């Protein structure tokens, strides 16, 4: 289940930073950014392999 | 290790997830507010 609808305004800066290089292509910080999420506890709706894909959020001071 | 944040995409217009534990729970993201 998707836990309702949160404000872009109420999320940490670092998530902009992330959806401007989603846009681009990158060039992205970490290795895992860009591979296909599997949802496999099936907490988003289900769909085909590679429908989903997962990127990083930094958190400052976390390397 | 680098935290617990994450965005997740889907194929459909605006369809963005966050999450802050890992893919524990997820939070469509209002781009609008």
């Amino acid at each position: 289940d998707v836990s309702g609808t949160v404000c872009l305004s109420a999320l940490p800066p670092e998530a902009t930073d992330t959806l401007n290089l989603i846009a681009s292509d990158g060039p992205f910080p970490y290795s895992q950014d860009g591979v296909v999420f599997q949802n496999r506890e099936s907490v988003l709706p289900t769909q085909s392999y590679g429908y989903y894909h997962e990127y990083t959020v930094i958190t400052p001071g976390a390397r | 290790t680098r935290g617990t944040r994450r965005i997740i995409t889907g194929e459909a217009t605006q369809e963005d997830y966050y999450t802050g534990d890992h893919y524990a729970t997820f939070s469509l993201i209002d781009k609008t507010c």
